[PDB]
């Protein structure tokens, strides 16, 4: 197990093109077979192209034949993956793992195995767009000792990052403003929650500060019970 | 379709051992060559055992040689990795994995890939989950999402089930992978889509999380 | 085991290019994957080039890559094996045989498998030019029983065919015209023996008779003893 | 390098049995699918049995089914073809073939083959070899060619050993395949290219052709 330096992702638009790769950094690698695995979020991993020692023979995908092209400079001890007319069924982690080929030998036994570090590629028709706050409301049950969260949801905003805040920095125990989500629009979402004491609520008046600095935007939003 | 469903993994103190399973569907695992990679942040996919066909020769990484062992049980079609005097970097989700295949409909097959901690100072931790229904203020902009936060749960690994009424559901289903906290547990998300007609035409929705198989849910209704 | 029609063979010289292809003939394919396999005159089998059954994947020798290239038309149930930059080491006869993949499945098993006939590919430098015949005289030992074979070789001649008689078709009893050999000069040669009564050895004087219109040139030649 | 080595075969009138072997060299014949496939003038190379790893599962063609066996012996490192209730239509050449591993240095290994014919009015026959040495005529013409001509052999297959003095030699060694004459028998040429140094630097030239293992032959000297 030892490592390759990976490189080439990033974000781009449908249509688009990529390349990622992987090379040796100060040493020569034992030339042999290479793969590239990716998983999309939520999903499991899948094989999209392979390619032998000599960089002859070729393995494809179905979902991938003709836009990506696999390729090898073993003089430059680097395996390419060129990406080309990305959808969004490409946005994934990309993997640089070695197969695991019928070995039959002592020699592809204890062949070494190498790895990449794994970068996203990111395929998103949308960019730049200011946040849709939303209140998540307190419930019907609240005790007078503590249990009460509150929170706001951050719908459909283009790019990462925005900062959240409750109260403009003031109330700050309790929260957790948890990571985005990427969804079907190629927008981000995300939610932040505070658990509060319910003596509080209906006298104390909390808002949520959500910058998104990308479109030069923020909300400051009440959570108010119905 | 042949499938791999993984089973086994969980929480273990340094110098416990733990066993995964690999259950083979669709075709019997001595013909394949089976083995086993670790996922890790930062580590990428990593080989740490594969057993090469009836011969029974073994592959093991440098790190796992003597402490892991792989094994076939053909008898119930199934492919073991115990895993003995394990350490703080064994941490990783481990993947099921077979023999390439590379003229065929899809080259390579995977377990699901079931989260293996290895710590100590970190005990077990049922999840804090608290569903939210869809704002007035969305539903007056013709759009709804439920909202389901999940926090304060070690190991950080859990698994969200969206149930209108009592069906599964199937689309719409967004849910981040967990990630930790300031007091070292771990967080999660899960968002359902949802379009006015369907919330206010069901009587229930409900979201099921479940970590080391712990059923937490909430259920929320327009009423 | 059902067949396959196979075209496209033929002769070329070093750096041409020919295209052979296999089809189905009056019914469609159940599509898997394809291979092509050659035999060099007196050498044995070896794979040069295999395809999935989507078309996607391919493989290629170390000595193939870069100037052959394999594609399918699945529409047209053919294979097809494009085959650029010949030269003399692929002078062989190219079969059409389906793989044997690593199956794990009783569709892998009984699937239907396809062969072609066997085309034969050659690649030669040279062109027309006459033979050089020369007498394969008889031996020191001759019993006046009968025991005396004397023939004459037909060397270095392009191409084929050369029609070879003796004593202008008077002597027919007990020839042996060879096949012909094609060599590392790209050249036919043959040799024609018979074996006579040795008692008119000295007395009857044999000549062989070798056209090659190709060229428009016969020789007649004798076979004295020495 | 790895090799595979085949033995067995030869004549058999119709109803008799023969067992081709395959000897495995640098691999065990079990972890690999091994399969024979035969090769006749018109038909190609056609798959007629194939074994698939461990669960002994086996593939043959409709042709074979219930007359042919394939098997490993594991002990042996041996592949075996039993071929019993053998018809005309059998005669063929018969070729060890393994497993493709399409991502290796070749893709797949054969076996050199050898010739199985099934036929009842032809008897054995041992072939006439006659040797002529370089003509004068053509050594004053700067080269020089040996001509060991193969007639009258059944079944028609041979293979020549041509030997300078004793050790055997390299280059210059065309040798056609059997070819059917007249009287049904088969017939073979082989040419050994020679300088005109080499033939007068050498004390004989010997062309060894063996049929059925029938070591035949004749020797010339420039003497």
């Amino acid at each position: 197990q030892v490592q390759l330096v990976e490189s080439g992702g990033g974000l781009i638009k449908p249509g688009g093109s990529l390349r990622l790769s992987c090379a040796a950094s100060g040493f020569t690698v034992s030339y042999e077979s290479m793969g590239w695995v990716r998983q999309a979020p939520g999903k499991g991993l899948e094989w999209v192209s392979a390619i032998s020692s000599s960089g002859g023979s070729t393995y494809y995908a179905d979902s991938v034949k003709g836009r990506f092209t696999i390729s090898r400079d073993n003089s430059k001890n680097t395996v390419y993956l060129q990406m080309n007319s990305l959808r969004a069924e490409d946005t994934a982690v990309y993997y640089c793992v070695t197969p695991e080929r019928q070995c039959k030998q002592s020699t592809c036994y204890a062949r070494p195995r190498y790895w990449g570090q794994g970068t996203m590629v990111t395929v998103s028709s949308a960019s730049t767009k200011g946040p849709s706050v939303f209140p998540l409301a307190p419930s019907s049950k609240s005790t007078s000792g503590g249990t009460a969260a509150l929170g706001c949801l951050v719908k459909d905003y283009f790019p990462e990052p925005v900062t959240v805040s409750w109260n403009s920095g003031a109330l700050t125990s309790g929260v957790h403003t948890f990571p985005a989500v990427l969804q079907s629009s190629g927008l981000y979402s995300l939610s932040s929650v505070v658990t509060v004491p319910s003596s509080s609520l209906g006298t104390q008046t909390y808002i949520c500060n959500v910058n998104h600095k990308p479109s030069n935007t923020k909300v400051d939003k009440k959570v108010e019970p119905k | 379709e042949v499938q791999l469903l993984e089973s086994g993994g969980g929480l273990v103190q340094p110098g416990g051992s733990l066993r995964l399973s690999c259950a083979a569907s669709g075709f019997r695992i001595s013909d394949e060559d089976m083995g086993w990679v670790r996922q890790a942040p930062g580590k990428g996919l990593e080989w740490v055992s594969s057993i090469y066909g009836p011969s029974g020769s073994t592959y093991y990484a440098d790190s796992v040689k003597g402490r892991f062992t792989i094994s076939r049980d053909n008898s119930k079609n199934t492919l073991y990795l115990q895993m003995n005097s394990l350490r703080a970097e064994d941490t990783a989700v481990y993947y099921c994995a077979s023999a390439l295949e590379p003229l065929s409909e899809p080259l390579g097959f995977w377990g699901q890939g079931t989260l293996v901690t290895v710590s100590s100072g970190q005990p077990k931790a049922a999840p804090s989950v608290t569903l939210f229904p869809p704002s007035s203020e969305e539903l007056q902009a013709n759009k709804a999402t439920l909202v389901c936060l999940i926090s304060d749960f070690y190991p950080g690994a859990v698994t969200v089930a969206w149930k209108a009424d009592s069906s599964p559901v199937k689309a719409g289903v967004e849910t981040t992978t967990p990630s930790k906290q300031s007091n070292n547990k771990y967080a999660a998300s899960s968002y359902l889509s949802l379009t006015p007609e369907q919330w206010k035409s069901h009587r229930s929705y409900s979201c099921q999380v479940t970590h080391e198989g712990s059923t937490v849910e909430k259920t929320v209704a327009p009423t």
